[PDB]
Formats: C-alpha cells, structure tokens, sequence
C-alpha cells in the first residue's frame, strides 16, 4: 500500500554495469521481501530473484547468479507501521540482450506458501 | 469458505495506559525513600525482546517521571514525621564569627519547661539571617523538622514495577534520542536499577550511555526548554568538607534532642570538589560535538542566570553542598590541574512545593568526601553566537534522564478474530 | 519454548496464535499502599476477562470458536490476509469500532444455547 | 435488548429466566479507604459464587441441569405454578430453609461424577 | 460426611482422594489494614490456583486427567504401592523437584489440544 | 498398566509458612488493644481431628509469637494517638511527703495562654526524681501521653485467625513439652480466647494445663535461657490497694484536661498482695516435681537478680503494681496464713523499645482490689546446688506461653499423581 519508486533510465554499454534503485514508503520495508524483474526485447518477462529486506536474505533464479549484486539498506521507521527503505540491483557481465525495462517489486505476504509472490511493483527503468 | 469469529485469549496487543506502578530493592539500616518497604527484586529479571516491534516514545509524556517524582517527595515527607520538629530554636540567636559559619547562642527551654539554658552553636551563613542578633533562616516562612538522625540519604537502586496485567517497555537502541519510534525494544517487568539521585545542574551516578555521547530535548529549537545530556564516558568529581567538625546533643524537650554543631578541630578550611582538567575538557568537547550536530555556529558555556539553582547543589556524606560551577562552564569552542569549585554547605534545605515546611540536616561528624560519577548534565540556551548556561533545579528532569527507556503500556489479551470455524 | 512474554507482538497473527500460554501465565506507608492497590486492579482486570469468557462459554478456553457469523462489515478481509499478514495489533486496531457490538453477539449465543440446551436434557 | 439489569425482578420466572447475563455483566484518606474497601468486597461476593459454580461442575454455566432429584420435601408444587407464576424473588424465600441442604447435595453429585468419569477413562 | 476439613492429611492417597470438595470450600487501623491484608492475599493464591486449572483444560474439575504420559524419572513407583501406602504430603515431597517441570507439560498439552481442536471445527 | 499424570484439586498437603493472621472478637466500652476493631468471633469453632497426623511443632520458632508481639505494641501507640499529651506538666514540683507518695505543687499555664495557676497533686516517688524541688521521671527522656481515661486496659480474648488457604494447627497432647513432633494434632480456623495479659514474672490469667503441670524452655541446659513453666491448678492471687483516692481534673488547655490525684481520704495503707501459704505450697511442690525430671540435685528458690524486670507486675484495676515478690521465693528443697507481698504502685510505665515515648496512667478514683489465677511462671537458673530465681520481663515470653499450642502453615491443594487415566 505503498510506493517503489526507482532511478531513471541509464544507459551504459556492454561490458559494464549499472546501479538501480528502488526506495520504499508507506510500508513496513522489513516485512515483506523485494523482488526483482523485467522484460527484455528478445524474450518475455524473466524473474530474477529477491531479496529480504529482515532475513538478508537471497534467492535468485541460476539464470543470474554470477551476475547480480543485490543489496538493501535498512528501513527508516516513520511511524509504527511506516518505513522507508531501498533495495540495489547491479549487473556483471551486462550485454545488448539484457536491454530491456526492469523493477522491483515488494512481496505478496509475510507467512504461508506466497510470501515473496512479486505483488506491489515499482515504475520501471530502461536499461541499455 | 464461510467465516465465523472465533475469540482468542491471550494476544499479543497492549494499549498506552497508566497506571501506579510499585517499586522492588535488593537488600541494618533505615532510608528516607523507604527502600525497604519495597517488595523484593527479582533476581532473575525477564527481559523480553520484542522482534519486529516499534514504539512510539516520549521521555518527555512519559507518566513515569510524574509519577515517581511524588513518590520522592511523599517519601520525604514521610521519612520527617517522627522527627523531632525544631520550633523551639527560632529564638534570637546571639552570633559571632570564626574567621564561613557563626557562633551562635541562644536561650532555650531544657527537660524541664521552667528551667532556662543558653546553649553555643555554630550555623553556616546561609542557615541565619540578620534581624548583632541572628535568627534561622526559615523561622518567618516555615515549620522546620530535623531529620531522624538515623535515616541514611543514600541513593538506592529503585526497581519500578508494573502490575500484574500490565507492561514496561524498554528501548535498547544505542542512540534513540528523545522521542520517536524505537525499533529495538523489549518488554521488561521492572526497570533497572533507578537511584534517587536528588542533583542539581550536574547529574551524578546515573547510567551512562553506549556508543556516543547523546543529548536530549523537546523543541531544541525552543529556548525555554531545558537540554538532558547524557554522557558515555564519566568524569570523575571528587567532593569533601575538610573541617573535622563535632556533635552537641541539647536537650530541649523530653526526649527531643537537637543535635548541633560544636565547634571544628584543628584546620579551619573550605568545602569544595574536585575534576579533572583534562577529562573535563575532552568530555566537554564531547558535548560541543553534537552541539553542532543540532545547530551551527559557534558554542559558548557562561555561568547560571535560593542558591539551589545557581550552582551544582547535592547530598554528600549526608550534608548538602552548593558548589559554584562557575570554573565549569565558561569556555567558548570555535569550528596535573585539578578543577576545583568553591562549595558552601546548609543544614535548613527547605521544600519546592509552596510554602509548608523545612528540614534540618543534623551535623555529621568528623570529615567528609564523597566521590561521585557526573554522567549527566542540564543546559539552558538563552545574536551571531548560541550559549548554553548550565540550569536545572527542577526534580523531575533528573528522573527524565532515567525514564526516557521506558513506557507503561496496559495488556489487553482478549482479541477475536474470523476463522472458519463453528462450534456443534 | 516459543519467544517469550510478548514474543509475537509484531509477528503474524498465524505464528503468534501458537502458545498462547506464555501471556496467560505472567497476567496474575507511601510503598505499601501504592504497592496493595496494583494488587486489586490486577485481579480485577483480569477477572473481568473470565468473566468475559465465562458468559461465552469460553471459561476455561484459549482458542474458542462461536456461532456469530463473520459480518463482512466489520473486515471484508480474507483469512490469509488477515493471519498470514496482519499482527493481532493491527488487526484488533481495525476491528476497534465493532468489538463492542460483537462482545455482545457472543453473549446472546451463549444465553440462546444452554436455553435450547435446557430443552435438549427435558427428554 | 430485553428489560434491563433486574428488570424482571417482579417477572414470573418463565420469562425471568431468559437473558440472565444482563445481570451476570454489572456483577463485578476517608474515600479512597471506603471505595477500595467496595472493591476487595465485590471481588469477594463473586468469587464465592464462581467457586459455588466450580465445585458444583457449572463454572461457566448460566443455566446448568444436575442429578439430585427434587425432593418435594422442599416444595410440593408443580413445574407450571412456579415458572409461570412465582417470581424468583417468590421462589427462593420458600426454599429458604432448604437452600443450604441443597447446596452440599450438589457437591456431593460433582465429586461422586469425577470419581466416576476417572473410572470410565481408566479403560 | 466425611472427616472434614484436612481430615485425610496422614491418610492413604485413596482414601482422600475422595470427597476433595470439603478443603475446596473453606478455600476461600492496625486491625483493619492487617485484616484486609490477608483478604486480598486469600483471593490471590486462590486465582493463583485456578489460573492453572484454566490454562490446564481443569477449569472447574476437581479430578482431572490430562495426555502427559508419567515419566518414570519423577517415581518409578507402582500405582498400589502410592495410592494405597504414601499420603499425599509424603508423595508431593518425593515429586518435589519434578513439580514445575510437569506444570510445563500441563500447559502445552492444552494448548496442543484446542490448537487441534481449532482444526476439528474447520470441516 | 500405562501411567499418565492426572491433577486432584484440594489435596491435603501443607507447608509452613508464615502469613499475616487477624483477630475475632465476641463483643459500651473501649479496649487498648482494639478487642473491637477484630472481625467477629466465630460461634461455632470447627476444630477438625488430624487423625494418624504428626506435626513438628517449637514454641520457640513460632512466628504467631513474635506478630502478636508486635500487634500488642502497635495497638498501644494507636490508643495514645488521640489522648491528651502531658509535656506541660515538666516543670519544677514542689513536694511535700505524706507519712509512700508525695504531695507537690507546680505553676501550670491555664487554658488562657497568659494565666498561671499553682496546682497540687500527689505523685508517687517512682513517678518523680529530685533535682526540694521536683520533676517527672521521663522529663529528660521521652514525651509522655495520658492515657485516655476512658480506655480500658482489660484482657481480653483474642482470636488469631489464619487467612483462606491457609490453617493452623494445635497439639491436643495433655504433655506436650515445648518443642517436638505432636501425635495428637488438628486443625483450627483461629486460636482459642488469647488474653493479652503483660505480665512480669508471674503468669496471670493463663491457660492451665491438663494432667500435671508442664515446664517448657529450649536448651534448659543453656542457663541463658528462660524457663516458662505452666500450672494444672490455679493459685489463688488477691491484690489491692486499700487508699480510697481521689481524681482531680485540671485544666491545662483548650479541652486539655489532666487528672491528677487529690489526696487520700480516710487511712493511709498499703498496695500489696495475697495468696494462700498452702496452696502456694503444694504449688511450688509441684513446680519441684519437674525441676528434678530435667535435673538432679537440690532445688533453691531466691529471689531476681527499671523495677519492672525486679518485681511480679501488672496491671490491676488500671493501676500498675509492683509487687516484690521475694516473700515467693525464698525456699530450698532437698529430697490461714496468707502470703503477701509489698505492691508498690506507679503511674508513668515507659514503653520497651528504644528512647521513645512514655505513658501516664490516669488515676483511679476509690479503692482498687482485683482477683487473679497465677497459672504460668518465669523462672532463671544460674557449685552443688541449683537455685531458681523468677527472671522475665520480656513481653513475647508470655504469649510463647499460649501461642506453644499452635503454628501457621499454609496450604497447597494442588495435587499431581499418575494413574492408569487419559483424556480423549
Ligand atoms: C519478523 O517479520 C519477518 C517478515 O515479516 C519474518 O520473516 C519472514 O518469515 C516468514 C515465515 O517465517 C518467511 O516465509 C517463509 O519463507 C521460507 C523460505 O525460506 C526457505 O528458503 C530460503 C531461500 O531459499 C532459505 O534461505 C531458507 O533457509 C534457512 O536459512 C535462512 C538464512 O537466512 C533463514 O533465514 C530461513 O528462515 C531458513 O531457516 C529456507 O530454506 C519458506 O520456506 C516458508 O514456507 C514454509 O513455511 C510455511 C509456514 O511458515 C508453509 O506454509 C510453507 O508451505 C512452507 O512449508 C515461508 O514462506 C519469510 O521468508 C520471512 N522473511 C520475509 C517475509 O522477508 C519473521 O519471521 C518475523 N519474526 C518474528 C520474531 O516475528
Ligand atoms: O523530597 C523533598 C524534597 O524537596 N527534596 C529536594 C531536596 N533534596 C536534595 O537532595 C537536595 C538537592 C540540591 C540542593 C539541596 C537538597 C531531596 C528531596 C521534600 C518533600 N517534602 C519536604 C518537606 F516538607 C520539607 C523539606 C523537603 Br527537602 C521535602
Ligand atoms: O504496648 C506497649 C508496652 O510497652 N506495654 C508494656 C506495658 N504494659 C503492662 O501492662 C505493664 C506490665 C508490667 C509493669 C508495667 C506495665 C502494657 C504494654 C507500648 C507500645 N508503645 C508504647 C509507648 F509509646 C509508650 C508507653 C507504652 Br507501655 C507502649
Ligand atoms: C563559640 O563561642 C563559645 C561561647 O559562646 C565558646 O565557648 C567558650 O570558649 C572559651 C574559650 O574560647 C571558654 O573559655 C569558655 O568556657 C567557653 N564557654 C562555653 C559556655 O563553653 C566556643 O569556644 C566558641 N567556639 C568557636 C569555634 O568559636
Ligand atoms: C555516588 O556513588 C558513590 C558510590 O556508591 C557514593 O559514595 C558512597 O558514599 C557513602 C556516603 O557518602 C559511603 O557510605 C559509601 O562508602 C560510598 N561508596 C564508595 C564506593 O565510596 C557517592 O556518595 C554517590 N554520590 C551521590 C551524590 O550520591
Ligand atoms: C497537699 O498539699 C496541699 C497544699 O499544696 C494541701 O492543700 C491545703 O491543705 C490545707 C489543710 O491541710 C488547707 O488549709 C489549704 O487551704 C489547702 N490549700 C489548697 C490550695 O488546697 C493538701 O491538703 C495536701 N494534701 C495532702 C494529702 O497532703
Ligand atoms: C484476671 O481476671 C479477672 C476476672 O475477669 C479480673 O478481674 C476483673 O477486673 C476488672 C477490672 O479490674 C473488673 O471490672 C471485673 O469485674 C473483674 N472480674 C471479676 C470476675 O472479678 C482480673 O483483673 C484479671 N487480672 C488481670 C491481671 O488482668
Ligand atoms: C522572611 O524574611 C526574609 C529576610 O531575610 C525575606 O527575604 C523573606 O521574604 C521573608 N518571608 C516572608 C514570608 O515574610
Ligand atoms: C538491541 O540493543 C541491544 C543493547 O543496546 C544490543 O545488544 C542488540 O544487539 C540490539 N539489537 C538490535 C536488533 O538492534
Ligand atoms: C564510576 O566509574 C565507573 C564508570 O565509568 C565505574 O567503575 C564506577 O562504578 C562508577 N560509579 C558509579 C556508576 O556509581
Ligand atoms: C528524534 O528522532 C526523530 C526521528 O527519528 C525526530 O522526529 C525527533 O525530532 C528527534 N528528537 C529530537 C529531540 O531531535
Ligand atoms: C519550536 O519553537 C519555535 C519557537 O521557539 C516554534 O516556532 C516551533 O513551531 C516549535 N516547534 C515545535 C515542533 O514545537
Ligand atoms: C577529629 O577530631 C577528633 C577530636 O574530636 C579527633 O579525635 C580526630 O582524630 C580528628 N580527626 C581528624 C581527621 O582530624
Ligand atoms: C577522584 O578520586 C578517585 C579516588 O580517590 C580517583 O581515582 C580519581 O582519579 C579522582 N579524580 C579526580 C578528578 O579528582
Ligand atoms: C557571560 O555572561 C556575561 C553576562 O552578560 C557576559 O558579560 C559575558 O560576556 C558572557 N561570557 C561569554 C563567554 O559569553
Ligand atoms: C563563582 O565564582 C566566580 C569566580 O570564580 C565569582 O566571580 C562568582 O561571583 C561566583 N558565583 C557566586 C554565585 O558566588
Ligand atoms: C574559567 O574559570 C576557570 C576556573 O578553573 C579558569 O581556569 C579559566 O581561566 C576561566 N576562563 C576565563 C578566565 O576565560
Ligand atoms: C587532584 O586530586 C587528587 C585527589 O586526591 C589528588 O590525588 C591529586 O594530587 C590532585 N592533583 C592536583 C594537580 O592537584
Ligand atoms: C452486519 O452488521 C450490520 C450493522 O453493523 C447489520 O445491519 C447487518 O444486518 C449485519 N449483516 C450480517 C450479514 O450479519
Ligand atoms: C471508527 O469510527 C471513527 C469515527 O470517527 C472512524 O473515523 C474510524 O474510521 C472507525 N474505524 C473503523 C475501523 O471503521
Ligand atoms: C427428602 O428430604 C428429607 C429430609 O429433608 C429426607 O429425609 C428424605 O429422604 C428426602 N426424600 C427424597 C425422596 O429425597
Ligand atoms: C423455615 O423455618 C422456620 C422456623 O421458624 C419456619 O417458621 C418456616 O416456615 C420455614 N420455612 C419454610 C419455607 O418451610
Ligand atoms: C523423562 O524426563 C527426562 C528429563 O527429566 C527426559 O530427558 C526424558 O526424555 C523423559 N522420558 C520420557 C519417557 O518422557
Ligand atoms: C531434589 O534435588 C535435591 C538437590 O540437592 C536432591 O538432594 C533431592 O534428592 C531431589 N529430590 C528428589 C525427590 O529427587
Ligand atoms: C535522666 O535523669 C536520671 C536521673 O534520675 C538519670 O538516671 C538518667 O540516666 C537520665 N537520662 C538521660 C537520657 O539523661
Ligand atoms: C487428644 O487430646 C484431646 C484433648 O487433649 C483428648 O480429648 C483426646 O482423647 C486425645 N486423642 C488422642 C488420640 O490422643
Ligand atoms: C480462676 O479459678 C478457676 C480456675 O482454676 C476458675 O473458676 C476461674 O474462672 C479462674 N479465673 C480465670 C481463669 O480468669
Ligand atoms: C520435648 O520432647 C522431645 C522428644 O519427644 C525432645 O527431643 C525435646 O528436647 C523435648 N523438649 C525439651 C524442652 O526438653
Ligand atoms: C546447650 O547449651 C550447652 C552449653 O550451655 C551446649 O554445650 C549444648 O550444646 C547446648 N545444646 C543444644 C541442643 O543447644
Ligand atoms: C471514699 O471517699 C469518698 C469521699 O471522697 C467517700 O464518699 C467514700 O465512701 C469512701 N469510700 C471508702 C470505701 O472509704
Ligand atoms: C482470693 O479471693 C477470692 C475471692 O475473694 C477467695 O475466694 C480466695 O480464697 C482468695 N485467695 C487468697 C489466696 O487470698
Ligand atoms: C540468694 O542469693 C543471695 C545473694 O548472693 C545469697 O547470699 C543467698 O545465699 C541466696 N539464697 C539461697 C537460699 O540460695
Ligand atoms: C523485698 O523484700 C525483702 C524483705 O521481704 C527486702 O529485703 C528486699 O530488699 C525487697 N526488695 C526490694 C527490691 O526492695
Ligand atoms: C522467705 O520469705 C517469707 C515471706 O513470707 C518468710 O515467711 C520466710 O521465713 C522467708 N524464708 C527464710 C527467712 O528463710
Ligand atoms: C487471707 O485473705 C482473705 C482475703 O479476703 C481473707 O478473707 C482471709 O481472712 C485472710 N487470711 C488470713 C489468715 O489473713
């Protein structure tokens, strides 16, 4: 109930690697993990992994393992029930298929069977 | 699937609620904030994290200060009446001088009611006034009880307790200012270890911080609002009265024996104290950091805008000393030597209520030096340059930098809530 | 055991419905006089709460299930978003305005059965 | 609601005995002496009648069947002319002398139930 | 009746095992303070006692069997050579030290029991 | 079988344990130890038969003792509150004698502030010491407060009643010495009718034994160490005092009144004593009965070794008596005529605790003549012979000698055994 708002829309070359951010608010940025996903020109939608913001902890598909540096900081509490965070994505090897749009998106539940379904996504950053 | 309610007994939920709470000590002796007639404290003390959970603070709202600062002042006034009460000494006293405290005189009814005395003292100069003839101070404002000479003033470790049904709760976070939300708390029966620490200016042996040096506020921006700081590191204070003096016990009543002072052996010197240069001026420049980190510019410590606020005023030994701070707060911070102050002392230390009564400090004997920890300290801010003069006489800020921990919260264990479920 | 005396305050009302013991255990002269009078408040406030449950056929329960059917007015919410997310302080804070309406729900249900149960034991 | 907290004080005992947790709610220095008094006192008055209901197997029972029989050496009178005509007030100053040899009849039919059931689970 | 009140003190566990509602019943200024005193302290231990018939599933039970098995390191002793040899002063001597780790195996069974319980009444 | 644990309620399991008891009473009067303020006393005292019950009991250790030691001291103080306090009355007396007590006279202020009177009245020397001029005994010690001259000073029965949940337990065996394991226990609601008798040396008014008389001490080998001895038959004491005085009011205040005595109307005679050569004899025959079944040798009585410890006293009429009692025992045994003692007789009975307070007994108008049963004694050991002199002035030996019966132990009826037993 809350937003995930992102960086702009860098554009670096091959070889390289780029920073993305995403700063929570409005809800308690512990409680539910951050996911991270996007869509290249070339395939669909790919899930990536994620990431939680009170276990530190991370699960990302083997598809980018040795790729992704992924990172938070620690929730600023506004209220009892408000925080406000910010998770990091960087990539290694970074290519032309990795062009594409991608976010974050913040867990579905906080027990269960979906707890970390990407529920509530951010806004989007164009990549290379 | 259908729903029903279904109560639950026993939730984890609590309200903000206050409530009165009780006090627990440790234990051939007696004390004035009767700490005996407290229950026992635990020896195991059950302290509950909270994980996830933040509470919302205010050592300023914070009821627990309000509550034991009556606690403090009923405990006195309970301590002073079996005491004998010093009425019969409002006489006209006869003075002289030594080279300060007078030598006085006076005549007094004995045992016996028609019998007359005239009996030799000394008082200190605060505790007399001209009417040359001298009187006590008090004698036109005021009844005046000496306290039993038998109650210690010793600050004790004071365990406040919240009721059955009831919760305490803490905030461990190592930096947690003021107000505002915790996210480190716990949940604790009893606070810690609380000393009645009756102080003035310069908090003494109160707990310290972790990490770095903090300071407290409400509207720092407001000047008319005092400033807790909170060392992390404490400076050595070293106090004595040197005079060797004695005890005369007058009997002026049956049964009601007066004890004064006699006169002083040996050396005739000076009530002071004593911190040291350098850890004074490193932990000074401890508190000019994070003056800085609530302002800009540049700091300056001045001297205190009855003398119980004007200087650094205190119990030691059992004999309340008023040493003028000056030589502690009178350094301007742009970006071996011991500090001693000059200590006078008082036997007549009236009430903070509004005109009712006073007490009498009976003498101590032979010499006295405390040594004590100053871990706090009470500012005061007043054109291109921001001072802050030491102020602070008020009572219950001392309790403020003890309490701002904790926060009394109700539990409220019924709580209902849908399942599917139904009963046959 | 579990985490303790208000262990689960801010964890999920699925997780902190386990155990619930551990908080049903710890609810039970200037010194003197102050120290008495917490002992009765004690004992009333939680008398007042057997009483509650007493007259809910609860008395003796910890987990009690009812007959009053779940109005939707009160929470529209499902039962996942509710104890696999909610803590049991934000949910009773939602719940705040209709607790007193269904306080006296479960009194009605409790009367409305041992009545039919009086006519269940007439034969 | 119904009539209120003993509004069927002059009511017959047929309608009397219907909705009886209104009455089961609003059952529990010179003034704060004799108010706190007023408390431990209540607390009191209402325990006993919990620990009547405890040692008698009706804790948590607002109408609650037994075993003894009605020895109509306490009243020789009909179902029909006590609840549909004595009010309860009627009722229990005719049982008066008999109430106290009730009570220990109860008690003896909650023991002699347990020390029963304690055999019935030995198997 | 029987004995009385304590009558069975130095008698055989089976024989006083029976009729335990007779030391259930008498369960429950200078001379003013000291005497409301004791009255507060009397309903405390007494709540003390049937707080833990609550959170054991005994509210309102004189005899109550529980599913803790008897581990045999609190007494290898038969049941005849205990209930028809040792009073129950002489027994609760030799239970000493195991009796606060059996008041832990009480309050989970009742808690593990209304937890499945809960799942009972789903369906 | 399979065991399971299955929990009994009300289980007949006991520890001892020490709560704080209160007080019934049977019940146009007053009372100083507030026989009134008690809760009534049950009608019906159910005394349940601990049958195959054997207690561990000990006189010595028993706390009942030592809490109705302390409730006879603060039902004193709280009966002094209110009386009128005689401070005005240190003043410099001018007695006389009479043939013993004197006959003084003394400038008092009135009930105007500014109005002296001169008034006489008689003192007994006890109540008087010289400075020829005069003063009261207590004027260089404590305040004294008169007694209320309504308040009585009767023994009354008072119940000690153990709160719910707990019990206490008596000894019916008719030889139970002091401390020791008791087969013939049960269990009481409250103890029998306690009369707070404050006696000295001779037991008044006590509970008698059965069968033969009984002596009861800890380590009667530890000759530091009382011996409290009980009697199976009564010896008759008779006191008086035959002076047929009189009651002066003088008024000394604002409501203020003080009695004092006027003068003696009619012979001048003696407070004294009486109780019969014979059955005092057979009396002390028997008490040398049991002072060989814990010894061998002769048995020597003689006499004690301010004069409250040094002479049989107690209250008689509302006046206090001090009896010497060496016309009691003065008597070595190997193997009509009435004894009476010389009772002195004073009105200011200082209290027992630490430099306080004192009491004024009021003076009683007429004469005082009271009839006692001597049933308890307190005697003293100290070559080749053992002589017994009557020691005793502390107050808690005397209720020791009716609280021996009785001990407080608390009840736990929460009861956990396995058997063959499970729950569905
Ligand atoms: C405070 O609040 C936070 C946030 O609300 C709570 O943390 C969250 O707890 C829930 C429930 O406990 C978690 O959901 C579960 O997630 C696990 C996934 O863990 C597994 O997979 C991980 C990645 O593969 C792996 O790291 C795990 O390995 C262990 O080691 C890590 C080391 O960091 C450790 O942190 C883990 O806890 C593991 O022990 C592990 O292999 C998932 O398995 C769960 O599903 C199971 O359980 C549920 C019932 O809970 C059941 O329904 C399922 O069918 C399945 O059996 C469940 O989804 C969530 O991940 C946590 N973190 C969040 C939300 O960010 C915390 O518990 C609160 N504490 C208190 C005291 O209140
Ligand atoms: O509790 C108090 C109280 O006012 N105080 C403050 C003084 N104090 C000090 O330690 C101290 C600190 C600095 C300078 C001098 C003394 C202890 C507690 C009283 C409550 N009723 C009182 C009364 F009727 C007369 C006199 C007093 Br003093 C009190
Ligand atoms: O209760 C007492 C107490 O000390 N006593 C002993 C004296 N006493 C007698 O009967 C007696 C026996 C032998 C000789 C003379 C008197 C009754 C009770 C007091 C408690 N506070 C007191 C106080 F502040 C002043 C004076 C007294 Br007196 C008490
Ligand atoms: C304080 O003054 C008193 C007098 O009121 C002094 O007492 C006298 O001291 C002298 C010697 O200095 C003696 O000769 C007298 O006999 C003393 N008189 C009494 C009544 O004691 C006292 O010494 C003075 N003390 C101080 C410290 O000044
Ligand atoms: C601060 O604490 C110290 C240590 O407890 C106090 O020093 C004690 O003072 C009392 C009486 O003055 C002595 O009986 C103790 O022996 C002292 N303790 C030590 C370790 O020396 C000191 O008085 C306290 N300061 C204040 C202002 O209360
Ligand atoms: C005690 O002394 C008083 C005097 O202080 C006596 O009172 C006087 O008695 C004489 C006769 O003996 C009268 O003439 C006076 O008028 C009395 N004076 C007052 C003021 O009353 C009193 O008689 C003496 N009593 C005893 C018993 O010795
Ligand atoms: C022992 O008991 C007797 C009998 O109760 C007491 O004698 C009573 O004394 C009071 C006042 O002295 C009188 O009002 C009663 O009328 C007397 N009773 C009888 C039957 O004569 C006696 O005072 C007691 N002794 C002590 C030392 O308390
Ligand atoms: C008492 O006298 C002093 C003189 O030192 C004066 O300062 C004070 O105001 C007076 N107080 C009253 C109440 O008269
Ligand atoms: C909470 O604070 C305590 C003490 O200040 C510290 O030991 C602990 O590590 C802290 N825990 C967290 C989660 O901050
Ligand atoms: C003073 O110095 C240190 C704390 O820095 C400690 O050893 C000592 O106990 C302190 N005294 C107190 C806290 O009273
Ligand atoms: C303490 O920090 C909170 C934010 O965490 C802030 O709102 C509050 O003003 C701070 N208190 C002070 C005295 O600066
Ligand atoms: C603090 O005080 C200033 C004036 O001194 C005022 O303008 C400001 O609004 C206050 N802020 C708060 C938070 O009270
Ligand atoms: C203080 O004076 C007394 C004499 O009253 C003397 O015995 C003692 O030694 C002196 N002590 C000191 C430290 O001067
Ligand atoms: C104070 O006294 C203590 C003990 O006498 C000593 O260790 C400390 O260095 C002293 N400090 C100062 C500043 O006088
Ligand atoms: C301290 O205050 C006095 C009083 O006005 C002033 O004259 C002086 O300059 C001040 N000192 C500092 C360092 O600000
Ligand atoms: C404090 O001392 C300074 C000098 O060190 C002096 O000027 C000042 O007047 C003193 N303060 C008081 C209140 O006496
Ligand atoms: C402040 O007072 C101290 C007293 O120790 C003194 O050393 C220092 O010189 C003073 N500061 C001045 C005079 O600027
Ligand atoms: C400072 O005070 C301490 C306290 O005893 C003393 O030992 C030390 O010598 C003093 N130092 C100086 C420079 O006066
Ligand atoms: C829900 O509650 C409202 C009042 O809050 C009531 O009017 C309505 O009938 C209820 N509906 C159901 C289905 O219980
Ligand atoms: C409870 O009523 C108040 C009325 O002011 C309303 O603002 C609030 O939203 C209500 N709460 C819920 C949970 O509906
Ligand atoms: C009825 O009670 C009487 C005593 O009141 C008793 O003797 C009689 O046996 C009882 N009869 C029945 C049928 O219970
Ligand atoms: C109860 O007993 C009294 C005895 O006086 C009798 O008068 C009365 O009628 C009895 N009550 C009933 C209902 O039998
Ligand atoms: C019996 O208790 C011990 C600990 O006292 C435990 O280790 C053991 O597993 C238990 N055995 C059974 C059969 O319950
Ligand atoms: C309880 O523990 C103590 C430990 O000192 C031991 O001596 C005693 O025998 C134990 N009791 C039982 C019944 O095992
Ligand atoms: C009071 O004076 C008397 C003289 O009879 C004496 O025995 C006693 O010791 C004195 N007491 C005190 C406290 O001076
Ligand atoms: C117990 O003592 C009482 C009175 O002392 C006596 O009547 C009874 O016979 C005794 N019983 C036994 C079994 O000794
Ligand atoms: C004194 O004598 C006998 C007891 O032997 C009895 O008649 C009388 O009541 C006794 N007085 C008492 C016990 O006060
Ligand atoms: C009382 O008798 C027991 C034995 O029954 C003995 O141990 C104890 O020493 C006796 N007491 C006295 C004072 O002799
Ligand atoms: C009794 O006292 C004697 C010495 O007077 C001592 O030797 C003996 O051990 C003591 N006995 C007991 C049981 O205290
Ligand atoms: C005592 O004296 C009064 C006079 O005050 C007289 O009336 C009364 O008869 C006398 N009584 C005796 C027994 O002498
Ligand atoms: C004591 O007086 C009573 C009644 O006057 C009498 O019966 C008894 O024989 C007397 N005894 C003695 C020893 O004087
Ligand atoms: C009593 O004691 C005195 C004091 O020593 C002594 O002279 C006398 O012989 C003793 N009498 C007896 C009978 O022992
Ligand atoms: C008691 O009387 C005897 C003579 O009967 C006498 O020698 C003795 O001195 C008296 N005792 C006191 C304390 O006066
Ligand atoms: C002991 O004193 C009594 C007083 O009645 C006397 O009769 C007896 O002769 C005395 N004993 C002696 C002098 O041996
Ligand atoms: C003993 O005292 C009683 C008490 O009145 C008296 O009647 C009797 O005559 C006296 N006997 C002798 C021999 O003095």
């Amino acid at each position: 109930q809350g937003q995930l708002v992102q960086s702009g829309a860098t554009t670096t070359k091959p070889g390289s690697s780029v920073k993305i951010s995403c700063k929570t608010s409005g809800y308690r940025f512990n409680f539910y993990h951050i996911n991270w996903i996007r869509q290249t020109a070339g395939r669909g939608p790919e899930w990536m992994g994620w990431i939680s913001p009170y276990s530190g902890d991370k699960n990302l598909a083997p598809a980018f393992q040795d790729r992704v540096n992924m990172t938070t900081d620690t929730e600023v509490p506004v209220t009892s029930f408000t925080s406000t965070g910010a998770a990091y994505m960087e990539i290694r090897n970074l290519t032309s298929d990795d062009t594409g749009t991608y976010f974050c998106a913040k867990g579905l539940l906080r027990d269960g069977s979906s707890t970390w379904l990407p529920y509530l996504w951010g806004q989007g950053t164009l990549l290379t | 699937a259908k729903k029903w309610v279904t109560v639950y007994y026993g939730v984890p939920v609590w309200k903000e609620a206050t409530t009165t709470l009780f006090c627990a000590s440790d234990a051939e002796v007696h004390n004035v904030w009767a700490t005996h007639a407290c229950v026992p404290t635990d020896p195991n003390p059950q302290e509950i994290v909270l994980g996830n959970v933040t509470e919302n603070f205010n050592m300023w709202k914070n009821n627990m200060v309000e509550q034991m600062h009556e606690d403090i002042i009923s405990l006195w006034d309970q301590s002073l009446k079996p005491c004998v009460k010093l009425t019969p000494l409002c006489v006209t006293l006869n003075c002289n001088n030594v080279n300060e405290m007078k030598n006085c005189s006076f005549n007094v009814t004995t045992s016996i009611r028609d019998k007359i005395k005239k009996e030799y003292a000394l008082f200190y100069k605060l505790d007399v006034v001209p009417l040359t003839n001298y009187r006590l101070i008090n004698c036109n404002t005021s009844v005046i009880t000496q306290a039993c000479p038998k109650v210690s003033f010793e600050p004790i470790p004071i365990h406040y307790c919240a009721p059955a049904g009831f919760a305490i709760l803490k905030c461990n976070s190592k930096t947690f200012n003021g107000s505002g939300p915790c996210t480190n708390v716990s949940t604790v029966q009893c606070t810690h270890g609380i000393r009645p620490v009756v102080s003035t200016q310069l908090l003494l042996n109160g707990s310290l911080a972790e990490e770095e040096i903090v300071i407290r506020s409400e509207n720092i921006t407001d000047n008319a609002k005092t400033i807790i700081v909170q060392l992390n590191e404490a400076v050595e204070i070293n106090c004595t009265r040197p005079n060797n003096n004695t005890r005369k016990s007058i009997h002026i009543g049956p049964g009601r024996a007066f004890y004064a002072t006699g006169d002083i052996i040996g050396n005739i010197r000076q009530a002071h104290c004593n911190i040291s240069k350098a850890r004074w001026n490193e932990t000074l420049g401890q508190i000019v950091a994070k003056l800085e980190e609530q302002f800009p510019k540049t700091i300056i410590f001045n001297h205190s805008s009855d003398p119980e606020i004007v200087t650094h005023s205190f119990n030691c030994g059992g004999e309340f000393f008023y040493c003028n701070t000056t030589p502690l707060f009178n350094s301007t911070w742009n970006n071996e030597q011991n500090i001693t102050l000059q200590c006078r002392i008082k036997q007549i230390i009236n009430m903070w209520q509004g005109v009712g009564k006073a007490m009498y400090a009976p003498p101590i004997r032979g010499q006295i030096r405390c040594s004590s920890n100053i871990t706090g300290l009470l500012l005061t801010r007043d054109n291109g340059t921001e001072t802050f003069r030491p102020g602070g006489g008020n009572m219950r800020d001392n309790w403020r930098s003890e309490l701002y921990k904790y926060k009394v919260v109700k539990i409220e264990p019924l709580g209902i809530a849908p399942t599917a479920c139904k009963r046959r | 055991f579990i985490l303790g005396f208000l262990g689960a305050a801010g964890s999920t009302m699925g997780a902190a419905s386990m155990a619930l013991t551990v908080q049903a255990r710890l609810l039970l002269t200037v010194w003197g006089i102050k120290q008495l009078q917490a002992r009765v408040l004690a004992v009333e406030r939680y008398l007042r709460d057997q009483q509650l449950l007493g007259i809910w056929g609860c008395s003796g329960k910890i987990i009690c299930c009812t007959n009053v059917p779940w109005n939707d007015s009160w929470s529209n919410k499902t039962i996942n978003e509710i104890w696999d997310n909610m803590t049991w302080m934000q949910w009773e804070k939602e719940i705040d305005n209709y607790t007193q309406h269904i306080y006296t729900l479960l009194e009605v249900s409790q009367i409305q059965q041992e009545k039919n149960e009086q006519e269940l034991l007439e034969l």
